[PDB]
């Protein structure tokens, strides 16, 4: 089989998503060596225009008043088999939800939307910053989905399904996810995972129940993602020891 | 003994039921009045939230008395952090408070009159009906509530869930024009509430002279001591309230303890008496299991280890040694509170400086100390207690008037024919969303 | 009742200017917006009104509930950046104790009031207490940073020296207190416009009781539309009381011909924008509040 | 024609919605006199069980762990031609979004949802408290929809359409509506209406743009509702003088 | 590898108790959860572990990262209310500087760890640093107010006097320090259970490395499942090192027969609940996290 | 002028260079300039980072307090803080009152370096203009914020 073709597309992002990918260290070099060709990434390489990609890792949101940005995100959908919203800005808007214009030297750059409001998104990788391990798992599994035996492609499709469901669920992320869709649904069981995942310490547990500092929350969508009562896909997660060994072998020298 | 159950109660705020053991004559031997309103849980969700947010959430406990929770919650925060608000903020809060008492007592006139008789006759008031004298009574009540809500909106920012109160005082003083408008309305209201008060007292006196009332086509005897209980009363002020900031607070937190319904309510029973003719839809089906200890949605606050009565009669008994008890005495005491509301508004307006400061210059953030504030809500003593630290609520507790009155009214049910148990209940002017919060 | 497809519904259109010489000293145009609100206050049609007062930075407006003639006059002259007039709409009926609220503002602010009157959403008491609205013509607006950039850079003027600003004859004009004049071609200002203005389908404040603006009238004069029954009662009385000089608009150059054409260009350009929102993405579009 | 039949159903509400209806004063009495019969309202009348209704005004949210409540809201859909979510608790959850259980004497009463998550809702009346005038307009227009000439029923259907669209849009309400669906969409024009509608003063404008104190916001959905860039239905709103006179005549003696 | 449809995947199941007499003095059952974590620390399989320590109210647990034998032993005994163990999972790898994190908790907490290992969502460094999980059996849990209500009302005991609590033989048991015993029928406790426990489809901590609990074993003993390669390496070494007495489970009464039956009742009852969520409304349902 | 997305901070009325060479020039009078000098100065900063960490760890008290006992809420006074980010002086300025930010401003290293690097382009063959740029280690998301 061939290596799949992967691009990193940079919209209104901070490059922390790219840094997260790079923080797989020799893992990334192993993937680039054996499974994937980086065909486009302005930060790392000199390909100036968006080429065709099997997988586009798209970070950042879209500024509606920046013509080239709107064209880039449409061109990306047109050029890509699989579009991945990489990180919470691409998935959910994140800190650019708060953008409201008025700053030099483009006071009209006022409106930012997650990429899923402008194009169809196949896969979400939520997180701010996203976990290096997640970006790696998704790249490996995308390779298996495209180049593996049908036993692998079956595993890969089952692994990615909840990240594809997230992309179909919507383009909003907030502390309030845990109210709306977990506590208010009768699904919260007080494990406290949301509090560990929150990057800004906006979540405490009081008598076993989430308490959200909404004016600290930066709307990244991490806590609903990590909650074991958002998606819990038993067919994958109960096979954790096996899937771990499979991923590890794919990275071994 | 048989067991009959009315579920739901009607012509009161919110969701409760009456689970009653009755003797061979249908007289209550032991009845439980209990909340079955779901516990929205305001005290627990408050923990970690900002001291600015919690009073505005607590307001949404109840849309009839939101003034009571907005002010008691805010003043509990102010008491915990040691914040002294400016005079003109206090005056505006008192105007807001008195206005709301008018609207609430007048609303309760609408709820209770269908049980009462046009004096000297056998016709009961039907206030829906476009006929006299009901329609002229409705027109007066309706103007009274309109005036009251208007004053509340001007001084408090909103008639339902007032927006003007904040930690440290108020967002806004009022204009010279608004001050004149509140005075003009209070002058009008004072004449109206004097008329409504005399009307209601006449209707109640006629009730006290009746031997029976009609329920579902049957004559139900009226006991002389209807609604009597031996729990005594509790009150913190005749009008506004008290807080732990005061030199001599008028409420004693070492005398309070809150239990579960467990200590005071009956356990499991089975309904074996049913009346399908009870207006309108009948009583609980024979064979239904009930368990007041477990179904009751409230806690039970006590004072000196016992339930107490709160509300207008409690206030008049505490502060003027009013010496009548029971159902019609409760009704009387409530109507008698109408004029104080209008004189208070006018006196407060007379002292209000519309250029005066309404926010304390310094708002401390709290060190975890406990403070408390009592507001004399229309239904009785509403006590909020709080520990604020670094601007966050670390501990919160709410002892709401109807919470206090639930076990007390239950005990007052003894001796009533079960078909007018609901009349005993309505003299407490119940707010079951308040009691549960 | 004329029902014009670009100038909205109105009873008459005249060219007018206030007879109050104090008002005219600092009015942008004819002094219609100030004269109408002062007169409404002194006659008792309103007991207060929302006007764009002076704010905390030079040429930045601050909404305020004015209740005296003197406070109304402080709001004279056009501030070409955002003034959130409607933020005091409910409060005017609370702590201010007003029974008869006046509102001044541009076309979208007139729309906000009418929406509040018909669909009050946590706007209790507002429907019945709105007493009088005067709407300004408005082609587009700017953030304050946009306005600083235009005046300080493009016109090279100090904001603290500016006496008047004016968009007319294809140029953004800056007049200084010491008597100098600078201009900027409107083409240079386009990047700075507030983006939300680009879906606006309303030029001459279609929904106001009385609408007033500059285009169609000579300098020092205003083009005025009298639209509603409220608007006609007040205007008739004011004219009868000597408050205004008038000229029928069709005796005035360039008049309604130019004005109807500028209204048409605004609506057509912005309706196109509204249309392109629908297919803005790939197999996806942006929201249309008018849908 | 007959009077339509109207009930007030009380779920986990505060009765402030009912008080708002009552604060139409002689307006309500006029409606009850001439256009509608109140067939059910536990606060005001002794009908113990939910009867058939043309219009059910439903206030409050639904506690999922309270059996009788769940049965009530299903029975209400079954018994009603038109279901109106009256007020922000019924529409959007409002303060009961924050409920998380743990309080005596039902620590398991943990989960609350707006009624639209349990039944289909025809019409939203958002607000906390809802405006008396809005509840009145909706009752009048519902009468015209059911009993008027076809010119009236056409007006009534056009008036109610945006309140029906709100019910189809979703069951969430928050300050963040103005970010997600107005500012982030390129539709905000700085009018400041949201700041006037907010019942808790959580909204300021900074340089002409909304600024939200999310830890003060009680999630009532009022500000998006009132914003003239949520729904602006020109066919109705430009006829404001006419529709005003029509409503007023229907209330006149 | 047995693959049981109600007891999950495991290599063996024995009945066991620690040989450390200090540990057993206050262990709930066999002292397996404490003995396994102490041994793992002293052998270097972990450098710290998340345990349910003592909190600020009597019998309210507080999660804590323990890094000494003494801190691990403070977590002995069952607290039947919520302890949000996973809230320290990421922090254990940050300010604590751990390379080999242990986690103790009930079945849903084991699930949380495995989800974090496979789908880390703002859980950087956690997948590769989880070194050892010990899962407790768990039929259901309670809020703290629920636990107060059960102990103080139904059992009539003061929380400050309680030495041990135990759900067994159809009753909630309370043991006091001065030697008294009170019981409550489990039927009385049902209203108090945490509602989110009612969709739980996991009884014997299926996803842990080693799972341990009481049912199936006599008093003072634990039923233990050794499940993963991590779990088998540590258990083998510990047994070889003298840390545990064991008995094959099938030589023990009531053993795996009763246990598999209680697991089946839990899953069947909660699977039904999960099914009813789907049609909970009219033409609408509630969310299924398992869908 | 119109497409540029940044503001232009100046010092004594002129653009300045910030970053590793700026730090070595200011604090050791490093006296080489231009593209390769910038590259040199950046590499020379590697060891200070590790010696500093080790010295800080040596002085760190792991039982010591890490939060001030009192956090005032502010009266609207202006304060500022400079951080020497890897690309140069990062200056944030703020007025806090009652725990809220009333005024905020950010002068970020690449913001400063944008006009300065532009001027350094004179004399370069246009095909290695990008090499002149890269010696500034640009962070354009930083410069724009
Ligand atoms: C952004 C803006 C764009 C405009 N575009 C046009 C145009 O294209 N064509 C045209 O003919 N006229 C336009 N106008 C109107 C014109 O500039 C004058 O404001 C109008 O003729 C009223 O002048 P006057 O002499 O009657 O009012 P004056 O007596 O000088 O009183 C000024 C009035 O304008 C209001 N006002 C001033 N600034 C604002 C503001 N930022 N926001 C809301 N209300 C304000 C004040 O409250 C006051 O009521 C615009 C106005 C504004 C604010
Ligand atoms: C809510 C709960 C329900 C349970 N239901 C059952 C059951 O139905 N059947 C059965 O056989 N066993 C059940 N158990 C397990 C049993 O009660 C013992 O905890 C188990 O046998 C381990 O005991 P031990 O002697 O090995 O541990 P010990 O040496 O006494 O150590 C106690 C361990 O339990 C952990 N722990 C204690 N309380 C909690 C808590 N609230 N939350 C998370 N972790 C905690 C501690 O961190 C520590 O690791 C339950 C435990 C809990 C917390
Ligand atoms: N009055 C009153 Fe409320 Ni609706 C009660 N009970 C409380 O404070
Ligand atoms: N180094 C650095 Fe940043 Ni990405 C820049 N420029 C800033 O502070
Ligand atoms: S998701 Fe976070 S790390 Fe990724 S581009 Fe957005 S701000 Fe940066
Ligand atoms: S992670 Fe999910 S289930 Fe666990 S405490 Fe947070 S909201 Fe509740
Ligand atoms: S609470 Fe924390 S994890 Fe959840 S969306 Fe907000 S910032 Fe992200
Ligand atoms: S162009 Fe329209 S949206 Fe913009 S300020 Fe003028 S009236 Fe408002
Ligand atoms: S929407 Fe507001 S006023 Fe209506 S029931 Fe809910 S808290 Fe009460
Ligand atoms: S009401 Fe709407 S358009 Fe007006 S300022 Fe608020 S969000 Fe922007
Ligand atoms: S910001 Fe105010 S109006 Fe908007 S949803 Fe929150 S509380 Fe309601
Ligand atoms: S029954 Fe399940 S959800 Fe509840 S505490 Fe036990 S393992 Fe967690
Ligand atoms: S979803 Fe708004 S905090
Ligand atoms: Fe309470
Ligand atoms: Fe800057």
């Amino acid at each position: 089989t061939n290596k799949i073709k992967i691009g990193h597309v940079h919209m209104s992002g901070c490059t922390g998503c790219l840094v997260s990918l790079a923080d797989n260290n020799l893992g990334l070099i192993k993937i680039l060596d054996d499974y994937a060709d980086l065909v486009y990434c302005l930060t790392l390489a000199d390909v100036r225009h968006i080429p065709e990609m099997d997988v586009a890792l798209v970070e950042g949101s879209v500024c509606l008043q920046d013509h080239e940005s709107v064209e880039d995100i449409k061109e990306t959908r047109k050029k890509s088999k699989i579009v991945v919203a990489l990180g919470s800005c691409a998935c959910y808007g994140n800190i650019t939800r708060f953008s409201r214009g008025g700053q030099h030297n483009q006071p009209q750059h006022e409106s930012y939307l997650p990429i899923g409001d402008l194009i169809d998104v196949d896969v979400y990788i939520p997180g701010c910053p996203p976990s290096p391990e997640l970006i790696r798992n998704v790249a490996v599994m995308a390779y298996l989905l495209l180049e593996g035996n049908e036993e692998q492609k079956e595993l890969a499709g089952k692994y990615l399904k909840p990240l594809m469901d997230l992309a179909k669920r919507g383009t909003s992320g907030c502390f309030c996810d845990l109210m709306y869709d977990v506590i208010n649904q009768g699904l919260c069981m007080g494990c406290g995972t949301c509090a560990a995942s929150c990057p800004v310490h906006a979540i405490t547990l009081e008598f076993g129940k989430p308490q959200g500092e909404r004016d600290l929350c930066i709307k990244c969508g991490s806590c609903y993602g990590a909650c074991p009562r958002s998606f819990f896909n038993l067919d994958v997660i109960s096979e954790f020891e096996n899937i771990s060994e499979i991923i590890a072998k794919a990275l071994k020298d | 003994t048989k067991v009959v159950e009315i579920s739901p109660t009607t012509r009161l705020e919110g969701h409760s039921k009456l689970t009653l053991k009755v003797n061979d004559q249908g007289i209550v031997e032991r009845g439980d009045w209990l909340s079955i309103t779901p516990v929205r849980g305001i005290e627990k969700l408050a923990i970690g939230k900002t001291m600015e947010q919690v009073p505005k959430i607590a307001s949404r406990v109840c849309g009839i008395c939101p003034i009571a929770h907005t002010l008691a919650s805010t003043e509990a925060m102010e008491a915990s952090i040691g914040c002294e608000i400016p005079t003109d903020a206090k005056l505006l809060r008192i105007i807001l408070h008195a206005a709301n008492r008018i609207h609430s007592h007048a609303l309760h006139n609408i709820l209770i009159l269908p049980d009462f008789y046009i004096p000297g006759t056998e016709k009961k008031f039907n206030l829906f009906a476009n006929e006299q004298p009901a329609r002229s009574v409705m027109a007066r009540i309706v103007r009274i509530r309109e005036i009251a809500q208007t004053i509340a909106a001007i001084a408090g920012g909103e008639a339902i869930h007032p927006s003007n109160p904040r930690i440290g005082g108020m967002y806004h003083n009022v204009s010279p024009r608004a001050k004149q408008k509140m005075a003009d309305l209070a002058k009008e209201c004072l004449v109206l509430v004097h008329e409504q008060m005399e009307f209601m007292l006449d209707v109640i006196r006629n009730m006290q002279n009746r031997e029976f009332v009609e329920v579902g086509g049957k004559q139900i005897p009226l006991p002389k001591k209807l609604g009597y209980h031996n729990q005594g009363v509790m009150a913190t002020a005749p009008m506004y309230g008290s807080s732990s900031l005061d030199d001599n607070p008028t409420w004693d937190f070492t005398r309070w303890k809150e239990t579960r319904p467990w200590d005071w309510y009956m356990g499991e029973v089975t309904i074996d008496l049913e009346d399908p003719s009870y207006p309108i839809g009948g009583t609980t089906k024979v064979g239904t299991k009930a368990n007041p200890q477990m179904e009751s949605c409230t806690g039970v606050p006590t004072y000196d280890g016992q339930p107490v009565e709160v509300g207008p009669r409690a206030r008049l008994a505490t502060f003027k040694n009013f010496d009548e008890k029971g159902t019609f005495a409760q009704h009387i005491a409530r109507q008698m509170e109408y004029p104080d509301c209008c004189y208070t508004i006018l006196n407060c307006l007379d002292n209000l400086n519309t250029s005066g400061k309404v926010l304390a210059d310094h708002i401390p953030q709290g060190d975890g100390s406990m403070g408390w504030a009592a507001n004399e809500a229309p239904r009785g003593s509403n006590i909020h207690l709080a520990r604020v630290k670094d601007g966050k609520v670390r501990w919160y507790d709410m002892l709401v008037p109807t919470t206090w009155n639930f076990p007390t009214c239950s005990r007052a049910l003894t001796g009533a024919p079960w078909q007018i148990a609901e009349m005993v209940v309505r003299a407490y002017d119940p707010c079951v969303s308040c009691a549960t919060h | 009742m004329i029902e014009d497809p670009y100038l909205g519904k109105y009873v008459t259109c005249v060219s007018a200017r206030s007879t109050d010489k104090e008002i005219l000293k600092k009015a942008q145009d004819g002094g219609i917006a100030t004269a109408l609100m002062v007169y409404a206050l002194e006659e008792g049609f309103i007991d207060g009104t929302i006007v764009a007062g002076e704010g905390d930075k030079p040429w930045q407006p601050k909404p305020v509930v004015a209740m005296t003639r003197e406070d109304i006059l402080k709001a004279r002259g056009t501030r070409y950046n955002i003034s959130p007039q409607i933020s005091w709409l409910k409060e005017a009926t609370r702590s201010f104790g007003l029974d008869k609220v006046g509102v001044t503002g541009v076309c979208c602010q007139m729309q906000a009031v009418r929406k509040a009157q018909l669909y009050p959403i946590n706007m209790r008491d507002v429907p019945g207490k709105v007493a009088f609205t005067v709407g300004l013509f408005c082609m587009e607006n700017f953030s304050y940073k946009s306005l600083q950039s235009i005046v300080e850079d493009h016109a090279n003027q100090s904001l603290g020296s500016v006496k008047k600003m004016e968009i007319t004859k294809g140029k953004f004009w800056v007049y200084t207190e010491r008597g100098n004049v600078a201009t900027v071609p409107l083409k240079a200002t386009h990047k700075y416009e507030q983006p939300g203005c680009h879906v606006c389908l309303d030029y001459v404040s279609n929904l106001a009781d009385i609408s007033t603006g500059s285009v169609g009238s000579p300098d020092g004069w205003s083009t005025v539309f009298i639209r509603t029954k409220v608007g006609n009662e007040i205007w008739s009385k004011a004219v009868a009381d000597g408050m205004f000089e008038t000229k029928p608009i069709e005796e005035v150059k360039p008049g309604l011909d130019l004005l109807r054409k500028l209204a048409k260009q605004k609506i057509d350009k912005n309706q196109k924008t509204v249309e392109e929102r629908k297919t803005f993405g790939i197999n996806k579009g942006l929201r249309n509040p008018y849908a």
